[PDB]
RNA sequence: UCGAUGUCGGCUCAUCUCAUCCUAGGGCUGAAGCAGGUCCUAAGGGUAUGGCUGUUCGCCAUUUAAAGAGGUACGCGAGCUGGGUUUAGAACGUCGUGAGACAGUUCGGUCCCUAUCUACCGUGGGCGUUGGAAAUUUGAGAGGAUCUGCUCCUAGUACGAGAGGACCAGAGUGGACGAACCUCUGGUGUUCGGGUUGUCACGCCAGUGGCAUUGCCCGGUAGCUACGUUCGGAUGGGAUAACCGCUGAAAGCAUCUAAGCGGGAAGCCCACCUCAAGAUUAGAUUUCCCUAAAGAGCCGUUGAAGACUACGACGUUGAUAGGCAGGGUGUGGAAGUGCAGCGAUGCAUGUAGCUAACCUGUACUAAUUGCUCGUUUGGCUUGACC
RNA sequence: AAUUCCUUGUCAGGUAAGUUCUGACCUGCACGAAUGGCAUAAUGAUGGCAGCGCUGUCUCCAGCAGAGACUCAGUGAAAU
RNA sequence: CACAGGUGAUCAGGUAGAGAAUACCAAGGCGCUUGAGAGAACUCUGCUGAAGGAACUAGGCAAAAUGGUACCGUAACUUC
């Protein structure tokens, strides 16, 4: 059963899925559009969305909180830079899914994930 | 609070005040006891070793060393049983369930006092 | 929570020391036993020159358990051990000394003597 | 394990008389004008009136 | 031998000056619209036919909006039907109400609802099958179903032999429930006992059957 | 049946019989009571756990209301096991000059098959049901369930020399079984919180992250769950079985029977719960709609619904999901800074910081009035009515 | 008794209960002295029996993780 | 067979460590030529488990448990 449960597996082990995750969201935060796919594009709205919640009041400590979620100092400098002060005043969904078809190699559904606001 | 409203207003007609004290602290409490007709307040004095807080669902276990064999009890805490309880040591752990104890028994069974 | 082959410490002045359950009286597949549920007993190891021998065969009641007995307002209320009082023939207490707390399931009119010995009756 | 006899023709093909093909909804965008699927962004990036490069 | 439609809102309980914990359950009853009236002339037996809840106009087909109109009530999230009698049939008229007075304190009363759905379940779960050895050179047939017949005579299963299928997600009826507490300006109805469903399921509360 | 029908026992899962083990109703009794003994009726339910042995069995221990006798390829190995029997090794006793042999023993010794048809358990698609549609339903029928202990009272009464000790009535409390449920008590809880070992990295310190079973350890939300909780097995109706009758002749009497009128069982039929119009005899009621309508479906957001389906909710006239806001819960005292200390560390800021699935809200994101299917009053005969 | 059929021999011990085990008896169907007899420290992935610890072996299974199973796209067997 | 098998010798970094064990890394080399979903039964491989603790079973099979260094201490028996 799955009563009331959250979460993807995705085929994949639980550091593994962390770790896919932490990698399309700095991807999707440089980028700031991205392409993959529909399973992991939804599931990439409950990683990446609260990270720019926190960034958007800017500390050290909230500043060190996203570097150990994301692990990147390029992306947690552009996120607390950027991202930060543009979704200030947006209440949550900072990011749209737009599906875009079928993938050729598996016939895998597939998404654009992109930042709202000129991404 | 964890709950759909209208069981909040079932459960929020039904608490009993009650003084506030965290795990690790040494209470007693009075339990309502019936013989045949007769009601008395037994004490049960001892240390909390753990609490759930679920506002009318709250409980907590109170361990002590009853003439050798040692004795744990899980009180519901909005329960008209529970005449009462007062704080006699407040306790300094570590950790909200202090399970550890159940293997301690004399010198090695004792928490710091918090000041 | 006592089934069979489940060893129970003796609370009593009888000379036994450890029994083990044999029997959980009271229905044809009848599973486990609480406090105040009477059981069939093995003496495992006893006192020297005591009322009770090494290897009898005789009734018990369950004075405490480590699972624990629940009450009417939801509590439970549970032991550091699995404890039990020897009994006669016609299941009655043949102790003049209780050892360590019982509970108050053992109320009623043949586990009076237990109750009354008990140091502490929870 | 295994069959006792070879199954006919007919009843071959009426185990295969649920195999459809999926026909996918589409839906004809109101910018650019061109046919696309259904909730799904057009060949060149157009959805719902919008544009995503 | 009317009953009302409820939903169910959760579990808690209620504490007697006694001090015992009764288990209960809490039901929400909105209004209970009737929407029609069904006698042993126009349709051959005795019914009444309520509704409870709401539903966009958008969501209500034309054939359920001219059924409600006829009616003159607010259409529902569904419709439930009471098998009735002649003393039932007294004073519910076409759009009449039936809220939470129905039920009194400490009245047994029969409640009904869709269980949880467990899905596809083994017979282990489904049918309290005993599970084979874990060990002792057991082959992958650790929760199998064992045998299911026996040999040539019958050679076949028989119907209705315990198997793996679909478990919960059914018509459930739990008999000798007491009324706990009645509440009707909000809309409350408080239980005691276990109401098969989950919270926010429909659930249907009459007088006991058995009395 | 030898161009192969796997042997005993165990496990799992059963199904039937009645020559009935318990419970139910009776007659007789060397039936006072309590207990029995026989025989009749009765198959609705129920009908143990162990020690020994490969055992079925049997003995024994302790229970139980009782621990039934049987059929089902001595039910069940394309469901499991492999202890015995019954391959090849080896040995003892015995027989044989011997190779070897033994319903003699002993130690050891590969159990394959992805299910086509029938059957069964679930879950769909199609068409039909005299136009179509949305709902609600009746119930021909089918299944499930059906067990029972003990205590109190009647009453220490009836009965009995005593020992002992009721029927019939009523009150409670269990055991086994089943269902539902998660409020409680717990279990788990690998996207929750901490502690901690080794190592590597993030420039470095500090702080964090990877990996070592989730590294290990301590807790724990939701959900799921039992050992937890709640509920159920009816004391009712009808006709009966054995059995007991009433009146009553054949047969002046007698006689339950031939006419006629009764009582009477856990058994049968209802009653309870679930399913049920493919009940092709395809039922009924309320509405809605017919120059593509009423609706249904596709698609999308999805759900304590779910293998796929189906079912449920919602699609901007919107809280359907995610986010977000505020709570709750859990963990247990973040980081930074300051203070004390040589330091490990302790203290304060501050019950802090973090917090999955929970609760309540909120259009910020995603649910596009797009397409497809589905029409145009529903044959004829008769009767009543008009 | 790796030998004993009758046989679960008898008696003792161990267990609540022991066709196995250990001790003894001798009535050795059918032991017996280099196809060696009786013991024997140490040794053995050797046989039997009995304990402590420990446990999902079990009462009675529950939850969770991963790989399949299920759905979609691609390739595409088998015995019969 | 682009097959989880077999195939002799040589070189032998760091931090822990007795170590060529083991864990994490260096140089160097790889991600093992179907994927995407879902998160049923059932199978396999693991983790945790109330109370009990061999009642399982032919049999503790499997699992659980023990596990290092130093020091203390250690019985029957013995071929010492």
């Amino acid at each position: 059963m799955r009563h009331r449960k959250s979460g993807v597996k995705l085929g994949r082990t639980s550091s593994h899925r962390k770790a896919m995750f932490q990698n399309m969201t700095n991807s999707l935060f440089e980028h700031e559009l991205i392409k993959t796919t529909l399973p992991k594009a939804k599931e990439l709205r409950r990683v990446a969305e609260p990270l720019i919640t926190m960034a958007k009041e800017d500390s050290v400590a909230n500043r060190r909180l996203a570097f150990s979620r994301m692990r990147s100092k390029t992306m947690v400098g552009k996120l607390f830079g950027t991202l930060g002060p543009r979704y200030q005043n947006r209440p949550g969904g900072y990011l749209r899914i737009v599906k875009c078809g079928n993938r050729d190699g598996d016939n895998a559904p597939m998404a654009y994930v992109e930042l709202v606001d000129r991404d | 609070s964890n709950k759909h409203l209208l069981v909040q207003a079932v459960e929020n007609a039904q608490i009993i005040e009650r003084p506030s004290f965290g795990p690790g602290d040494t209470v007693v409490v009075q339990v309502k006891v019936r013989e045949g007709e007769r009601e008395r307040l037994q004490a049960f004095e001892g240390i909390v070793i753990a609490k759930r807080n679920r506002g009318l669902n709250s409980a907590f276990t109170v361990r002590k060393i009853s003439s050798g064999v040692g004795v744990e009890r899980a009180f519901q805490l909005h329960s008209p049983i529970i005449e009462s309880i007062e704080v006699k040591r407040r306790g300094a752990v570590r950790r909200a369930k202090l399970y550890y104890l159940r293997e301690r028994s004399g010198k090695s069974a004792r928490i710091r006092e918090k000041l | 929570m006592i089934q069979v082959e489940s060893m129970l410490e003796v609370a009593d002045n009888s000379g036994a020391r450890r029994v083990q359950c044999i029997k959980v009286l009271g229905g044809s597949h009848r599973r486990y036993a609480s406090v105040g549920d009477i059981i069939k007993v093995t003496v495992k190891e006893a006192i020297p020159r005591g009322r009770v021998k090494k290897g009898d065969v005789m009734n018990a009641v369950v004075v405490r358990t480590k699972k624990g007995v629940r009450r009417p307002d939801g509590s439970v209320l549970r032991f550091d051990d699995n404890a039990a009082v020897l009994l006669n023939q016609n299941k009655a207490p043949i102790a003049t000394r209780i050892f360590g707390p019982v509970t108050r399931e053992l109320r009623g009119d043949q586990f009076m003597k237990i109750v009354s010995l008990a140091p502490e009756v929870l | 394990a295994v069959q006792k006899s070879r199954k006919s023709r007919s009843r071959r093909d009426m185990r295969r008389s649920h195999h459809h093909m999926t026909v996918a909804e589409l839906s004809v965008d109101a910018t650019t004008g061109e046919k696309h699927r259904r909730h799904h962004m057009t060949k060149d990036g157009f959805y719902r009136g919008r544009q995503l490069f | 031998a009317i009953g009302l439609v409820g939903k169910k809102c959760g579990m808690t309980r209620v504490f007697t000056e006694a001090g015992a914990s009764i288990p209960v359950t809490v039901v929400e009853i909105s209004a209970n619209r009737i929407t029609q009236v069904k006698n042993t002339d126009v349709d051959g037996y005795q019914a009444i036919q309520v509704t409870t809840g709401t539903r966009r106009d958008s969501r209500v087909t034309a054939a359920q909006k001219g059924h409600f109109a006829k009616a003159g009530v607010a259409a529902g999230r569904g419709v439930w039907e009471f098998r009735a009698n002649d003393s039932d049939l007294e004073g519910r008229e076409i759009g009449g109400e039936i809220l939470a007075d129905l039920f009194e304190q400490g009245q047994m009363v029969d409640v009904t609802g869709n269980s949880k759905g467990k899905g596809f379940q083994g017979g282990v779960k489904r049918h309290n099958f005993s599970m084979q050895d874990a060990t002792h050179g057991n082959s992958v047939s650790h929760r199998a179903i064992g045998s299911t017949g026996q040999n040539q005579s019958p050679g076949k299963v028989f119907k209705g032999k315990k198997m793996p299928g679909q478990m919960g997600n059914k018509r459930v009826t739990v008999q000798g429930l007491e009324v706990i507490s009645v509440d009707v300006e909000k809309g409350l109805l408080v239980i005691k006992g276990a109401i098969p469903g989950a919270t926010g399921g429909d659930v249907i509360v009459r007088p006991s059957v058995k009395a």
